[PDB]
């Protein structure tokens, strides 16, 4: 009924010159497992080494040297740090960007193929081993449909295993599977795969980012309506946020006690003390992170260092909230994602990176043992996008669809009204997909 | 509504340091507000030498740097050159992709020795006595301290009257020049022992006197 | 960062009108950035009025403005419109544009505009009218004595006063014209000359006003006390 049509889910069901772009001593082992494999089926391997945070200009000069070149492997996110900084910082994000946009401007016409380590979980049984390595996946995504002839398609494998590489590599690169996001493991190998999902009660004090605003605004009114007891309000504007003050009015008549506060969610410190700040009598309960990124454009022109810096509140908020409530029972901690880290739509280039993040980090909580839910949304409330598919939904009907998501207790569900016939043919005009197959 | 708080002006000497911060009324300012910080000498638009709290521009001098002190935003100006005296302006990211800047803070880097106005005051033109007489005219020439306060007496202080003063402006000197006028009608004019116009620059009133009697 | 802006040349406006300020981006890729819009009243600091974005263009207005405010974009030009309806004295303000350098960010500062001045006033284009400044039968003192003329209540700001038809230079100093709650300027010339010449030797202030195409010359005399 109403909802079931638009809750859907990711499952990995089973289906089956050179470059190879690797920093200077990092990847070694699986850059020599690669060659092997790659020369095996009749192609010449020659290594692209590359500077961390390299400069695209100098990149382009160098691919106008090597000649007539049939494909490129990238190492660049295997055997990768993540030196205790910003997750979204990962010099592999910035110079996938940079290596894609200086093969476009040396006119290669060959594609590329980015393999990552334990990105990705083919179900609850693995675990994400760095959840940042996502974003890979997401502007991969993203990069494939605003430019098909240099996007092979993205390779998951796990952790530290060449093995994996050694057998399938060769036809992954070169096989009329139509298969882009694959994941190799032992017991066989997997594609992502897009299908439709089978058939909770606020406590305490329940927190909201981006609560001040449109969307945390309906969730925060949603929250009273379903009879929440305290809702504390988040934002960098808090009570100086416009309509604030007729906001808690509305819902303090809705039997809900709630407190609107200034918070940069970006700053350890500056939540820390929102924290310490609620009363012992109302505990933390829950939290709705739900705090925008608002970067636009194509992934002509977008860099890491654009990304890393407009997503931060969404992803250092999430990265803070998550570090500073893994030792407190709350019921939901709900991270809000988006159909841009889901199937990825042109120009979402700048929203991909940083939902693909909070998708991660809720499925590598669960595995952690934690009660986590990140909802990947489509389009809500006050004409490019209504033609191609993708139409708006109601502030309650997404709302409802979230109440069920979690008390069935789900990690990653979609939510989307898809009029399925339109949105297809927009989404392989110009490059064919084997994702939705399973509809 | 947020309000952005900066020093409204500040004086630092060749070779200084100097600290300017941008406050908010909402709360402690960190770098989730994206703080900026521009440069505007007389004339221009304005240069931006800090973006993202910290960050430079290849053209930002070494000698300017953004920082967080405690709850404000700072630049700090090290080894100041004449060339800096400009207005500085901090700009913070907020809410619903809402901006607020600071109200400027104006940075003067003393260039040269403190140096008095010289003030010259004409009567009403027997002419200008035509319909409404009015228009006493105080010119203000000559002062390093390119800022002064003008006060209008009639024995007493009419103030309320017609008083309209020039903004400071640079001469050929490198020093500043200025100019008041008091509008009165002329019975006014006639009605007083004397008019005095009172120039106080760095502490120190310059005055001259006219008397609608004699010469 | 070799993107340029160029914005609009000067606008003057009565109350009630509108103004269609432009902002020209070359030297780089335009599509994927929100130019933002800023303005300053005379003397006074930079306010935000809003960003259109270049890529979909979406609009953030300030509050203060809404429904009054109209920003757009011409990929075709590369250029983006900041328009303002309904003008009233205090829209007078250098307005400038603002975007982030050749590989930044969205809603981004780091490159501004020149600037377009827009004037908005009751204005009616008026000449100015001269007097004279006769010099003070004071004290010989240091051997000089003042002397000018007031150029009283003229409109557009341009005005022009030489001594003695160019030939008097030395210890001329004519001071920037003050604007009055009239809409209209004043301003005076003044010069110091040796009090031993006042009386045989003339000074005639010459003051031409373009804009009415008024050109004055005024004789200022010592007084008879």
């Amino acid at each position: 009924d109403e909802v079931s049509a638009l809750r859907y889910r990711i499952e990995w069901r089973p289906t089956g010159t050179w470059l190879v772009a690797k920093y200077a001593g990092t990847a070694d082992e699986t850059s020599t497992a690669a060659r092997e494999a790659l020369e095996s089926a009749g192609a010449r391997v020659r290594e692209l080494v590359v500077d961390a945070r390299c400069g695209r200009d100098e990149l382009a000069e160098r691919l106008r040297s090597v000649g007539e070149v049939a494909g490129v492997l990238s190492l660049l996110a295997v055997d990768e740090a993540e030196p205790e900084e910003a997750p979204l910082a990962l010099a592999s994000l910035a110079d996938t960007l940079s290596l894609v946009q200086a093969m476009v401007s040396a006119e290669l016409g060959c594609p590329l193929w980015t393999v990552t380590e334990s990105a990705v979980a083919t179900g609850p049984f693995e675990r994400v081993r760095n959840a940042a390595h996502g974003a890979l996946w997401g502007v991969g995504r993203v990069i494939a449909l605003e430019n098909p002839a240099v996007w092979g398609g993205l390779v998951d494998v796990p952790a530290g295993s060449v093995a994996e590489l050694a057998r399938h590599l060769a036809a992954v690169v070169s096989g009329g599977a139509g298969e882009d996001q694959l994941a190799l493991r032992a017991d066989g190998v997997y594609g992502r795969r897009w299908v439709r999902a089978a058939a909770w009660k606020p406590t305490g004090t329940v927190l909201v980012t981006g609560g001040t605003g449109g969307v945390g605004g309906q969730i925060a009114r949603w929250l009273a309506r379903r009879g929440a007891p305290h809702l504390l309000l988040v934002s960098r504007s808090g009570p100086d946020a416009d309509g604030a003050g007729e906001l808690v009015a509305e819902l303090e008549a809705l039997g809900a006690r709630t407190t609107v506060a200034a918070c940069d969610v970006t700053d350890r410190e500056s939540v820390r003390e929102l924290l310490g700040g609620i009363g012992d009598d109302v505990p933390l309960s829950a939290v709705f992170h739900a705090a925008a990124t608002l970067d636009d454009g194509t992934v002509d022109t977008l860099t890491g260092e654009r990304i890393e810096r407009a997503s931060r509140a969404k992803v250092l908020g999430a990265r803070n909230l998550h570090e500073l409530t893994r030792e407190l029972d709350l019921t939901a901690f709900v991270l809000f994602s988006s159909f841009a880290s889901a199937f990825g739509a042109p120009g979402l280039g700048g929203y991909a990176p940083g939902n693909a993040y909070l998708d991660g980090l809720a499925q590598q909580r669960r595995s952690d043992g934690l009660p986590a839910t990140a909802v990947a949304w489509g389009t809500w409330a006050g004409d490019r996008f209504r033609r191609h598919g993708v139409i708006e939904m109601p502030p309650e009907t997404a709302c409802r669809a979230l109440q069920n998501a979690l008390d069935r207790a789900e990690v990653c569900p979609i939510v989307i009204d898809v009029r399925w016939d339109r949105f297809l043919l927009a989404y392989t005009a110009q490059r064919p997909t084997r994702l939705f197959d399973e509809i | 509504q947020t309000v952005v708080i900066q020093e409204p002006s500040l004086t630092v000497s060749p070779g200084g340091t100097v600290t300017l911060t941008c406050g908010s009324s909402t709360g402690a300012v960190t770098s989730g507000h994206y703080p900026y910080w521009f440069q505007q000498k007389p004339g221009q638009a304005p240069r931006t030498l800090i973006y993202d709290t910290s960050n430079k521009h290849s053209w930002t001098p070494a000698r300017f740097s953004g920082s967080l002190l405690g709850g404000k935003a700072a630049l700090t100006l090290s080894g100041a050159q004449p060339e800096d005296e400009a207005e500085y302006y901090c700009l913070l990211s907020y809410s619903g992709a809402l901006w607020v800047f600071g109200g400027g803070t104006k940075l003067t880097v003393l260039g040269q020795p403190k140096a008095a106005p010289s003030v010259t005051l004409f009567p009403p033109s027997s002419e200008e006595l035509q319909a409404n007489k009015a228009t006493l005219v105080c010119l203000i020439s000559d002062f390093y301290p390119g800022a002064v306060t003008v006060a209008w007496k009639a024995d007493s202080s009419p103030v309320k009257a017609g008083v309209e003063t020039t903004t400071p402006s640079k001469q050929s000197n490198n020093k500043y020049a200025a100019s008041s006028y008091l509008s009165l009608t002329p019975e006014q004019w006639k009605s007083r022992k004397s008019y005095s116009c009172q120039v106080t620059h760095e502490g120190s009133t310059v005055e001259k006197t006219v008397a609608p009697a004699e010469c | 960062a070799e993107v340029q802006l160029v914005q609009s040349g000067a606008e003057v406006k009565k109350p009630g009108s509108s103004v269609k300020v432009s902002c020209k981006a070359s030297g780089g890729t335009f599509s994927s950035y929100a130019i933002s819009w800023v303005r300053q009243a005379p003397g006074q600091g930079l306010e935000w009025m809003g960003w259109i974005s270049a890529y979909n263009g979406n609009t953030n207005y300030a509050q203060k403005l809404q429904g009054r405010v109209t920003m757009t974009t011409d990929t075709s030009t590369s250029t983006a419109y900041m328009e303002l309806r309904s003008l009233r004295s205090d829209d007078t303000a250098v307005y400038y544009c603002a975007r982030a350098p050749n590989y930044g960010d969205y809603v981004a500062f780091d490159i501004w505009g020149q600037g377009t001045t827009v004037t908005v006033s009751s204005a009616s284009t008026k000449g100015p009218s001269v007097f004279p400044l006769a010099p003070s039968s004071k004290s010989t003192s240091g051997g000089t004595a003042a002397l000018g003329c007031l150029v009283k209540d003229y409109f557009p700001e341009p005005v022009t006063v030489s001594w003695n038809s160019g030939a008097l230079t030395s210890g001329v100093h004519t001071f920037p014209a003050v604007l009055q709650s009239s809409g209209l300027y004043s301003l005076s010339s003044v010069v110091t000359v040796p009090s031993s010449s006042l009386g045989t030797q003339t000074y005639i202030c010459n003051v031409n006003h373009k804009p009415s195409n008024t050109k004055v010359d005024k004789k200022v005399e010592p007084k008879s006390c």
